[PDB]
RNA sequence: CGUACACGGUGGAUGCCCUGGCAGUCAAGGCGAUGAAGGACGUGCUAAUCUGCGAUAAGCGUCGGUAAGGUGAUAUGAACCGUUUAACCGGCGAUUUCCGAAUGGGGAACCCCGAUCAUUAUCCAAAUGAGGCGAACCGGGGGAACUGAAACAUCUAAGUACCCCGAGGAAAAGAAAUCAACCGAGAUUCCCCCAGUAGCGGCGAGCGAACGGGGAGCAGCCCGAGCCUAAUCAGUGUGUGUGUUGUGGAAGCGUCUGGAAAGGCGCGCGAUACAGGGUGACAGCCCCGUACACAAUGCACAUGCUGUAGCUCGAUGAGUAGG
RNA sequence: GCCUGCGAAGGUGUGCUGUGAGGCAUGCUGGAGGUAUCAGAAGUGCGAAUGCUGACAUAAGUAACGAUAAAGCGGGUGAAAAGCCCGCUCGCCGGAAGACCAAGGGUUCCUGUCCAACGUUAAUCGGGGCAGGGUGAGUCGACCCUAAGGCGAGGCCGAAA
C-alpha cells in the first residue's frame, strides 16, 4: 500500500521527476507530494491545480497509477523511502521481491 | 504535568497543586473578558489536571 | 476566592456604572448563589462589598428558518462594594 | 388567426447510474433496586443539526493491537496534538449529578425521607422479598359479534377477536387401574400415514378422531420402620473443540485508437489462491483483497479431584370411586 | 453466434418492406452499450370507471379592493418619493384609536447596516433580512394556606390499575 511516509517519484505529469514525501493521502485516492506545489496570486507556494476559481481543495492531487515509490520492475525509478518496529516487514523489505 | 509527576508528589503537594491549579482555571475565566493571552491548550489541561490528581489522590 | 467570574463586564451599561458612582458588574457563575459573590469578590478586588444581587438572563429560540436555536443564554451579578476604593484600577 | 416545422424556453419523461429498499438463508440472543430502558438539559476556539459524551462532557486511565499522522459527519479560519509514539480498534478497573421500580412527602424534571405490602425477627426494617421493562413464541383463566347456514333461534365464524394472571429461552406432556390386529405392543410429545375412514349432524349444510404402522428422540424414578453408607450435597481446580469478530504482506511489456486504457491485435504468466472493490474507458498477474497463517474475544458447558454416601421389611393415599 | 466511441440504446425527421402486429435503412442528436437464431421466463404489449396523482391550455389580463370615507400645498433626502421626514393648513376619536392592567402571546422592543423574500402598488420605510444591545425589590407578585372535591395507606368484598 501507500504510505505519506514513503517518498515518491512522479512519472507522466509535467512534474516528472521531482522527489518528495507524500503530504497526506486521501479517501478518493489522490495523494499530495511534498514540492508539487502551484503558484498562487499572491505568490503563494500552495498544492493546487489550474484554472480560474475561488475557495478551492488544495493538493495538486496526483494518481497512484502514475507515481513511482518501491517497483520491482525494468525501470526509470531508482530508490525510495520506507517503517521498521514491526520486524516481519523487515524481512519482507530486505527480500527484493516484497517490502 | 504527568500521572508520574502526580504520583511521586507528596498527599500535601497534591493539595496545594490543586489548589494552585483551581487557581490557574480562574485567572483562565478571562475568556469571557475578551483576553488576548489567553490560550485554549492549557484552559484545557487544567481541568483535565485537577482531574488527574483528583482520581489520583483518589488511589491513594 | 478563585472559584466564580467570567468577563468583568461590557461596554456601555456595565460602564456607565463604576464610573464614578461604587457599583460593579462582572459576569458570575449561575450556580453561584449569594454565599459566595461576596467572597471570590471583596476577596480577591481591595475592597469590601455590601448590596449584592445575582441576575439571570437568556434568549430563545427562532431567528431563522428551518433550523434550530433552542439554547439559553448566561448571568453576570451587580455587586456594590463600600466606600473605599474601586477594585484598585479598572473604572473611572 | 388555423397547422407543421425550425431556434430558444418551460417541464420533466425517457435512457443510463444508484451510497436505498424488498426477500431468503446461516450465525448469535436478553436488559434493569452497585438505581436500567427512555427522555430533558448541557458539552467542541467559532458549531445551528446529527453523532459521541456528559460538568475528568464528541472525552480521562491501563494493557494489547496498530501506525505516522491526526484534531467525528464538514474537504472553513486560527490554532494545536503526535517519536515522553498519538489518531484509530479491542479486555479490566475508577468516576458515574437529579428524577425515574424510587420507596419520605408534594411536584408538568422542582423542594424535605428505605413509601406500601410481606417474611424472618436480636421485633431494630436489623436481615431479605415484591412493586417496572422486553419483538413476538409456551402455559393458566374470562370470552363476543359482523358472517356462513344465500332468512333464522341449535349449529357456524370462535373457542377466534378482545380482557385478566404468570414463566422461560424455550414452555406443556410423561412411565400407563394404557392399547385390545394378540401365546401381542407396551413412558410422553412431534412429523408422515392411517382418514377425510369410524363417529357427529333440521344426518341438511357441514363437522371430524383414534389404535396401529413408518420415523425423530430415548430414562427412568421418589413418601412408615430396621440397617447401613461411593446416590446426593458442599467446596476446589478448571479446559479441548467449535462458533463470532479482528489481524500480517511484492510485483506491469510491444503495435494501433484515445485526453487517459482496465480496448482491439500480438506475446507471456500465476492459480490448495475460475469472490469483490479501487485505479483518467469491459485489470485473475497495476493497488487492496482472496489461499495461507496469526491474534483477540466468547464459548467456561465438561472432565479431574476433596469431604459426603448403600441396602432391607410392610403398606400404599374417601367425601374419593360411584349415584 | 454477432455488432459498437472509423460510436450503441433512446429521441426527432425521412426512405424501403410486410395484408398487419411489426421489421429495416438514412441524416441529426446522443454518447454508452445493444442484438439475431433456437430453446425458456414473465408483475408481457391499453383512448375510453362525476376513475387516482401531477402537470398544463382556454376561460382573462376578465369578476374583486367602501364611517377611524383625509388629505392638500411647499420643503428636505435620494438614481428613483402620491403614502420616508420637516412646516403649515385641514380633520378624525373621547369609556374612546386616550392611561394603567388580567389572561394569552412572547422578543415582535432599541441601535446600526440592508432589502433578494414579506409589507393585496412603490419604498432610500418596517412589527421584513442580518448583526449586536436591552427586562438590576425583605415590605409588588410568586413562593405559604385552604373550599367544593380529589388522591394515597389501613379496614371490608372470584380478582384487580
Amino acid at each position: 500500500k501507500i504510505r505519506r511516509d514513503d517518498e515518491v517519484i512522479v512519472l507522466t505529469g509535467k512534474d516528472k521527476g521531482k522527489r518528495g514525501k507524500v503530504k497526506n493521502v486521501l479517501s478518493s485516492g489522490k495523494v499530495i507530494v511534498e514540492g508539487i506545489n502551484l503558484v498562487k496570486k499572491h505568490q503563494k507556494p500552495v498544492p493546487a491545480l489550474n484554472q480560474p476559481g475561488g475557495i478551492v481543495e488544495k493538493e495538486a492531487a496526483i494518481q497512484v497509477s502514475n507515481v513511482a515509490i518501491f517497483n520491482a520492475a525494468t525501470g526509470k525509478a531508482d530508490r525510495v523511502g520506507f517503517r521498521f518496529e514491526d520486524g516481519k516487514k523487515v524481512r519482507f523489505f530486505k527480500s527484493n521481491s516484497e517490502t | 504535568m504527568k500521572a508520574k509527576e502526580l504520583r511521586e508528589k507528596s498527599v500535601e503537594e497534591l493539595n496545594t497543586e490543586l489548589l494552585n491549579l483551581l487557581r490557574e482555571q480562574f485567572n483562565l475565566r478571562m475568556q469571557a473578558a475578551s483576553g488576548q493571552l489567553q490560550q485554549s491548550h492549557l484552559l484545557k489541561q487544567v481541568r483535565r489536571d485537577v482531574a488527574r490528581v483528583k482520581t489520583l489522590l483518589n488511589e491513594k | 476566592l478563585l472559584k466564580v467570574l467570567r468577563a468583568p463586564h461590557v461596554s456601555e451599561k456595565a460602564s456607565t456604572a463604576m464610573e464614578k458612582s461604587n457599583t460593579i458588574v462582572l459576569k458570575v457563575a449561575k450556580d453561584a448563589t449569594k454565599a459566595e459573590i461576596k467572597a471570590a469578590v471583596q476577596k480577591l478586588f481591595e475592597v469590601e462589598v455590601e448590596v449584592v444581587n445575582t441576575l439571570v438572563v437568556k434568549g430563545k429560540v427562532k431567528r431563522h428558518g428551518q433550523r434550530i436555536g433552542r439554547r439559553s443564554d448566561w448571568k453576570k451579578a451587580y455587586v456594590t462594594l463600600k466606600e473605599g476604593q474601586n477594585l484598585d484600577f479598572v473604572g473611572g
